[PDB]
């Protein structure tokens, strides 16, 4: 098992690019995982607001 | 007298259950605005075009 990352990321092989690809996409879904965790955040405080001008 | 004072105090009192009531009543707005969108989003969700990751 070798740790690899975004930074670590390199394609100048054929082999790289293959591996690039599926770590882009972790990549992406842990972007796309926040981004859902903080648009829940804006769901939150927006209910909160006219809940409290109530 | 004692029952013209007594009236005066009693107004005051029953807008006093009032305000209370719709006080109450102002949050009760947002927290059925929350389960609506709970469920509308639930049967979003009850969908297998979505996988597990959505």
């Amino acid at each position: 098992a070798q740790d690899v990352t975004v930074d670590t990321l390199d394609v100048t092989t054929v082999g790289g690019a293959q591996e690039s690809v599926a770590i882009v996409d972790a990549a992406l879904k842990y972007v796309d995982s926040h981004r859902a965790e903080l648009g829940a955040f804006q769901n939150r405080f927006n209910h909160a607001i006219n809940n409290l001008d109530n | 007298n004692v029952q013209s004072r007594g009236l005066g105090v009693a107004v005051r009192n029953a807008n006093d259950g009032i305000s209370m009531a719709q006080t109450a009543e102002g949050a009760m707005k947002e927290t059925t605005n929350i389960l609506q969108r709970m469920r509308d989003l639930s049967l979003q969700s009850a969908n297998g075009s979505n996988s597990k990751a959505d």
